[PDB]
């Protein structure tokens, strides 16, 4: 499901953890991955919010 | 019923629409002939337009009304067999013939059949919200005396005997080659009744045994129609026989 | 036209990431966004133009 | 008010034709493919599923393959919202036949019942025909093995082999090209259909949702009607995909 | 619209943007041609005052009459087409009769209106057949019901009036009726009433010339309808003469 | 112009038959030929008897 | 109270080869209500927006979702009266299976049964057909089904269906968001969120009716347990 | 072609338009307009309560037998709303319906089962190209036995549905949209409640401003067996408590 | 109608109308309203507030079926003649 509020979030929450172990490939590339994730036009405006 | 829309409404040049729409359509094609012999009547259609991959020995075209009346029918276009039309006013002539013998001890007479389409045409005619069937039959039988006849109907339901007679594509050009062909002998003798049938079906297109079908009539015995094989076999004898007189 | 509609939408991600060469992750997000104007398409069962 | 909104599609035209089985002569090749083949151990149909998602119940046996009695099958090109009507009062008609002279019933005898009906509606009432035409496989007694095809009119002819709907011409043309009146066994004569079929539709490798097949097999001198099921098709796709493999070569 | 050969007057199951019906509309105009026909309620009977059209030279009394009797107690006075109204006479007529029958009392003007205004009711909504081409009024008097006075229009409705006008001059004859009181009145006083009205409305492009029929149903004739005396009719006549000087 | 076509067949194939009747025969030009009429369609029901 | 009826050609067809009538049909169950139909395999759920706008309708008798009889029912989408006549009717033919049979009628043989008045309604003349598509739900023979049945008279089988406004959505969201092999649990909920697909916004428990089909029969659900269903779904 | 399909057939018969609905069947909706009549029913919990207009336009009308309150039974009652022709005749079937019921079936009559009936019917004259879409609307008050004090109203369209407010008439949309800000500033409905919601939507809608001798109001109270007209009484006494009322 | 009356004897033979001629109506795309304008036109200067002028009418319809009320009646159509399939 990507058609989905709820995948973005774990997406977000992930990027945020491996930022602070300092695996920095890991954080970049999932950040990109959540917005992609993002972009559908099911996501309520809040969502896109936090997401920037 | 509910419906009562016109379809036919007389005209004021002494016609009914319908039946001559139907009428041009047994001139335009499907050429079915008929002789009528001394011991036996033969009808013949040429078309079923076989192909070399259709079926021959369920297909009739050539439909048995009762064991001694048959018809064989015509009238073609784009849609070009009318068959459904005919197999209508073939089951209710079916048992209109059945019908007739049990009331009445003489074998049913083609003159009987005959008048029973000139009143299906009408019939349809006078009902509102309805219309005349484009078949023209060629009605083959027997009557009480069984002496052979043939005769031939119109679409607008009028009926006259004839000793030989071709309808389709160019009705007067096949009866008048024809017309030489049909002599003392050649209906005395059965077997010369039968390439008859097949020597004028030949005139319009020539060759094929398939697309040619014809259904023969023996007494008061019960329709015999032919195997393709038996035409094929025919259809060679008659054309050496063509370059025999010329 | 939506094939195309990928490289266009891409040029958008460059300048919101503010850079100068069209990256991988432009890409990424650009096919997530066209196929959600193809999804649109579908729907309709017509034409978007118009 | 009522005449000059009827058409006058119940006329006949001065060429011969009703214009009404004329553009019901249309509905027909839209739709898919119909074909059956004729063979000497028994006899089958092909036609084309066109119910394909990967959510699907099969509350029916098919939508296009239709046991009408316990003796005849038949399959489908045209809509199926004529043919769900229809299909009822075919099995009427085939199954109190089946009543009375308790043998298998002619394909010829089972399209003409109809035909009054067909033609009933084109010539008059202004009524619209029926937008199938259906091919009837059986055995019966008298013949043997039998195809029967029907039209939006009734009008009947026996076939050997014969296809009506979309590419209509190419299917038929093709199979008159291999096989030319009965040459082939019950084997070969699954292989042939699912060929044809694979050609005139747009799949060029088809799967059992793509196509169903049917098959009417005269044993132990009863017919057995039974429409085949998913596994048994994979088997007859992978013989005719093979075969086309070596064509090339 | 009115030349056309699809709907519109043709059918009367169309419907304008409006809502309009209009072969209804064209059936209500018919009524209108002829000269006027009145029925008066009193509170015991109904007066009738009749137009009988004079078409010919060569008269006799009854000719192409508008009053029939649906029952014993009811008389139906009719305006508009004749042709119209002699099939709405004998669809009347029957309901009542078989009530009568049945129930063994005097029919109710109430049910009896229902049932007509149905049948008339029933061709308006139809395409299939036109409607009536006249308007007629049915007037009573019972003292199982009392007195009663309905009207049923080319449309099908039926209401009850205590005092109404079909035809030509009703607009102008209604006029006179809401000046006369009329619910509270012998019905030997309303004749001369109803014969005044007429009188005075007619002229000589309604209709070319007329012979005065004026019916009773009320206490005078002890619930019957009746054609009125040859003594009332004349007095009554006299009475319009002397007001149309 | 979806209303022209679902009307009687397309204004728009007429137009396309009547330059592909003046295209099929025409002056010496019928000989050589390097005038084409295209139509773009995607129905088969606009289709008329020349298409 | 004098006719013949008119039957004329409107009904027969056009140059095109394909019926004037049922494309127009279709055009009207297109701008209904939306309506899924899902066979969980351990129940049928039914759901529909129950809002005719306006909610001063009292609807706790009158619904949109009615039993046929003990556990067969239509949900439908498209034309309200067109529908309250087949409602109706298709009672009327389950009960008469019900004096022969004991057992209520399935949804295979009920389908047949009503595309035969959809048919009349096409086929002859000055009627028109039904614009009505139906989703005929029951659990009878040891398998719950689902059917549809389209205005024409065509009746297709399918396990998870969407129909009225976005009817192609809804098909894709029931693809992606409901898998096979799932429970009944599921099944309900998924309904919800195609309904969400397929007009989107505001939801109380007087703009969505639900109801849910077993053996034990169907039953419309009460505005309250329909409202718990609505704070679960996005 | 534009403002209205006069090349093609669509009002003038009924059969589907290329834009789905008919232009026919939206057009019985503005045949009721014409009435003049514009008819208010509040649901309540003593009674269900229909408001319409006594008025009579002359000396020469009946007002001791005209009424658009109609008693189609003892239990239920009903108004018409439209044309008043359409209007006697769905009466007169209704009422014959009723006491057929009564008599067979055994069943009392609610509110839904004459409705639902009456609803049916009303779809055959849509379907039928003969007959029109309804001229008249039906509201419909009577105890449902189950719910309570009910008013139904059912379309001309063939659609029955239930209500707890409705409004018909030439200001159809107007009154339903005044009555429904009432329903949401909700009043906690007593007996004279119902009455005075029903008469202050129509007074206000309509601009005239009646008075008791103007409007006729119906009831069918849960002691009344019978519907009942509550006259001039009951109404001056409710009238001056709603110039008081805001 | 006008240059007719003023010359000496004039004959119009209207010829041929039979959808040029039809009764008045309009559909709101372009109506009726061009071939009903001549045929009111001829209705205003015949009857007129003056006559017609020294001018013959001469009418060919195969369909009087669709002619308006105001042209069938006398004064410019006195007696009606069938010329049609003979004896």
């Amino acid at each position: 499901m990507d058609d989905k509020a709820l995948l973005v979030e774990v997406q977000l929450l992930e990027s945020k953890t491996y930022h602070a172990l300092s695996n920095l490939p890991k954080a970049r590339a999932a950040l990109t991955s959540a917005r992609t994730t993002a972009n559908a036009i099911y996501c309520p405006p809040k969502l896109q919010a936090t997401l920037d | 019923m509910s419906y009562d829309r016109a379809i036919t409404v007389f005209s004021p040049d002494g016609h009914l629409f319908q039946v001559e729409y139907a009428q041009e359509a047994v001139k335009k094609g499907s050429t079915a002939v008929g002789v009528r012999g001394r011991d036996i009547v033969v009808l013949g259609v040429e078309k079923k337009s076989v192909a070399k991959l259709q079926d021959e020995r369920t297909v009739r075209k050539i439909c048995a009304l009762d064991d001694n009346v048959c018809m064989a029918f015509a009238v073609v276009a784009s849609v070009s067999g009318l068959t459904a039309d005919a197999r209508i006013v073939i089951n209710r002539a079916r048992v209109e013939c059945q019908s007739h013998r049990l009331t009445v001890g003489d074998p049913v007479t083609v003159e009987y059949i005959t008048r029973y389409i000139a009143s299906l045409k009408q019939r349809y005619t006078q009902s509102n919200g309805r219309r005349p069937f484009g078949i023209s039959a060629l009605i083959v039988g027997f009557d009480f005396d069984g002496t052979p006849r043939l005769y031939q109907t119109d679409p607008s339901g009028t009926y006259h005997a004839w000793k030989a007679n071709a309808i389709g594509r160019g009705a007067k050009s096949v009866r008048e080659f024809l017309e030489k062909n049909y002599t003392d002998d050649a209906i005395e003798t059965d077997d010369l009744t039968i390439k008859l049938v097949i020597k004028a079906l030949l005139e319009v297109v020539q060759s094929g045994g398939k697309n040619i079908e014809l259904a023969v009539m023996r007494r008061d015995q019960p329709l015999k129609i032919l195997s393709p094989e038996e035409i094929e076999k025919y259809v060679a004898e008659i054309e050496k026989e063509k370059e025999e007189n010329e | 036209a939506e094939v195309k509609g990928v490289c266009t939408e891409a040029g958008m991600y460059a300048l919101r990431e503010r850079r100068v060469h069209v990256t991988q992750e432009d890409f990424e997000m650009a096919v997530a966004k066209v196929m959600q104007k193809d999804s649109e398409k579908n729907m309709s069962i017509k034409k978007l133009w118009k | 008010m009522s005449r000059r909104y009827d058409s006058r599609t119940t006329i006949f035209s001065p060429e011969g034709r009703l214009y009404q089985v004329e553009y019901a002569m249309e509905a027909i090749g839209h739709a898919g493919t119909c074909l059956g083949i004729l063979a000497n151990d028994g006899v089958l149909l092909a036609a084309e599923r066109r119910n394909i998602h990967k959510l699907l119940d099969e509350v029916f046996f098919s939508e296009k393959i239709y046991k009408l009695n316990e003796d005849m099958a038949c399959s489908v090109a045209g809509i199926t919202s004529d043919a769900n009507v229809l299909t009822n009062e075919l099995r009427l008609i085939a199954q109190r036949y089946l009543l009375q002279y308790q043998e298998p019933i002619p394909c010829e005898q089972l399209v003409t019942a109809l035909c009054d009906i067909k033609q009933a509606y084109t010539q008059f009432g202004g009524k619209r025909p029926f937008g199938v035409s259906l091919l009837y496989i059986g055995w019966d007694k008298h013949y043997g093995f039998q195809l029967y095809q029907s039209d939006p009119s009734g009008n009947y002819g026996g076939w050997k082999a014969t296809c009506i709907g979309n590419n209509s011409a190419a299917a038929v043309s093709m199979l008159k090209q291999d096989y030319k009146e009965g040459e082939m066994t019950l084997k070969s004569a699954l292989a042939l259909a699912v060929k044809v079929l694979n050609k005139t539709m747009d799949v060029s490798k088809l799967s059992a949702e793509k196509v169903e097949i049917a098959t009417l097999t005269r044993e132990n001198g009863k017919t057995v009607i039974r429409v085949l099921k998913q596994k048994e098709v994979e088997q007859l796709i992978k013989k005719h995909e093979e075969e086309e493999a070596k064509a090339e070569r | 619209m009115s030349s056309i050969g699809t709907g519109y007057d043709l059918s009367a199951s169309t419907f304008s943007p409006d809502g309009r019906v209009f072969q209804v509309e064209y059936a209500m105009k018919a009524v209108e041609n002829s000269s006027t026909a009145i029925g008066i309620r009193c509170k015991d009977g109904v007066v009738f005052g009749v137009e009988k059209l004079v078409l010919s030279k060569l008269y006799e009394e009854g000719s192409n009459k508008r009053l029939f009797n649906v029952d014993r107690h009811v008389g139906m006075a009719v305006a508009g087409l004749l042709a119209d109204a002699r099939s709405l006479a004998d669809i009347a007529r029957e309901e009542a009769s078989n009530f009568r029958s049945n129930f063994g009392y005097n029919i109710p003007l109430k049910h009896l209106a229902d049932r007509v205004a149905m049948y008339v009711h029933a061709y308006t909504l139809y395409s299939a057949v036109r409607p009536f081409g006249c308007s007629f009024m049915l007037g009573s008097y019972s003292v199982n019901d009392g007195a009663q006075l309905y009207m049923i229009d080319p449309s099908g409705v039926s209401y009850g009036y205590w005092g109404c006008a079909i035809g030509k001059a009703r607009q102008a004859a209604k006029t006179e009726i809401e000046k006369l009181q009329m619910k509270e009145m012998t019905c030997r006083d309303v004749v001369k009433e109803v014969a005044k009205i007429i009188y005075i409305v007619h002229d000589e492009v309604k209709d070319k010339a007329f012979e005065l029929e004026l019916s009773w149903v009320g206490e005078l004739t002890k619930g019957r309808h009746e054609i009125v005396p040859k003594d009332v009719r004349e007095e009554a006549e006299k009475y319009a003469k002397e007001s149309l000087k | 112009g979806s209303s022209r076509l679902e009307g009687g067949s397309g204004g728009d194939s007429e137009v396309q038959r009547t330059m592909l009747e003046l295209l099929n025969q025409l002056d010496g030009f019928e000989a050589t030929k390097n005038i084409k009429v295209i139509m773009a369609t995607n129905r088969i029901d606009i289709l008329d008897s020349a298409l | 109270m004098a006719e013949r009826g008119y039957s004329f050609s409107l009904t027969t067809f056009s140059p095109s080869g394909k019926l004037v009538q049922i494309e127009y049909a279709l055009a009207a169950v297109a701008g209904g209500a939306p309506s899924v139909g899902i066979k969980a395999a351990n129940g049928v759920v039914l759901a529909t927006e129950k809002k005719q706008k306006s909610i001063l309708y009292d609807e706790r008798s009158v619904h949109k979702v009615e039993p046929i009889t003990k556990h067969i029912g239509l949900v439908y989408s498209g034309m309200g009266p067109d529908y309250r006549v087949l409602v109706h009717r298709a009672r009327k033919l389950a009960q008469q299976y019900y004096l022969v049979y004991q057992e209520p009628i399935p949804t295979a043989q009920l389908v047949q049964r009503v595309a035969s008045v959809m048919q009349e309604y096409t086929q002859s003349g000055g009627v028109r057909p039904f614009g009505v598509s139906l989703l005929i739900c029951g659990w009878n023979e040891g398998r719950p089904y689902l059917f549809q049945s389209d205005p024409s008279g065509a009746y297709f089988a399918w396990k998870a269906t969407a129909m009225g406004k976005n009817y192609v959505n809804g098909k894709t969201f029931l693809e992606k968001r409901y898998n096979e092999d799932l429970e009944l649990e599921d099944a309900i909920h998924t309904a919800i969120l195609t309904l969400k697909e397929s007009f989107e916004g505001q939801m109380t428990e007087d703009n969505i009716e639900v109801g849910i089909c077993n053996e034990a029969g169907f039953r419309r659900l009460t505005p309250t347990e329909v409202r718990d269903y609505l704070a679960a779904i996005a | 072609m534009s403002r209205g399909s006069s090349a093609g057939f669509d009002r003038h018969i009924t059969i589907f338009s290329p834009e789905g609905r008919l232009y026919q069947v939206e057009y019985a909706f503005k045949a009721i307009n014409q009435g003049g009549l514009t008819s208010v029913a509040v649901r309540g919990k003593d009674c269900a309560v229909i408001v319409t207009q006594k008025k009579v336009p002359d000396k020469l009308l009946d007002s001791s037998t005209v009424t658009h309150l109609f008693k189609i039974t003892e239990n239920i009652g009903c108004v018409m709303t439209g044309m008043t022709a359409d209007s006697r005749s769905q009466v007169q079937r209704a009422r014959y319906e009723a006491a057929n019921w009564k008599y067979k079936y055994g069943y009392e009559i609610p509110v839904d089962m004459l409705c639902k009936r009456i609803a049916d019917i009303s779809q055959v004259y849509t379907q039928n190209a003969e007959m029109r879409p309804l001229g008249c609307c039906m509201i419909l008050i009577g105890i449902d036995e189950e719910q309570g004090p009910q008013v139904y109203k059912c379309d001309p369209a063939g659609y029955y549905c239930g209500f707890k407010a409705t409004a018909a008439g030439v200001k159809q949309t107007e009154s339903t949209s005044f009555l429904e800000k009432k329903v949401k500033k909700k009043f906690d409905w007593t007996f004279e409640q119902t009455v005075e919601t029903a008469i202050t939507c129509l007074s206000t809608v309509l601009s005239i401003d009646f008075k008791p001798s103007e409007i006729e109001v119906g009831v069918v109270t849960v002691e009344n067996p019978k519907f009942r007209i509550l006259t001039e009484a009951e109404i001056d006494a409710h009238l001056v408590a709603l110039a008081e009322r805001d | 109608f006008e240059m007719a009356r003023t010359k000496k004897a004039c004959l119009i033979f209207f010829d041929e109308i039979d959808a040029i001629g039809g009764a008045r109506f309009d559909d709101g795309a372009g109506g009726d309203n061009e071939v009903q304008r001549t045929m009111l036109e001829l209705i205003n200067q015949l009857d007129g507030f003056d006559p017609r002028g020294n001018i013959k009418v001469l009418m060919a319809t195969n369909r009087p079926d669709t002619l308006d009320p105001a042209l069938m009646r006398p004064g410019r159509l006195d007696r009606k003649i069938e010329f049609s399939l003979p004896d």
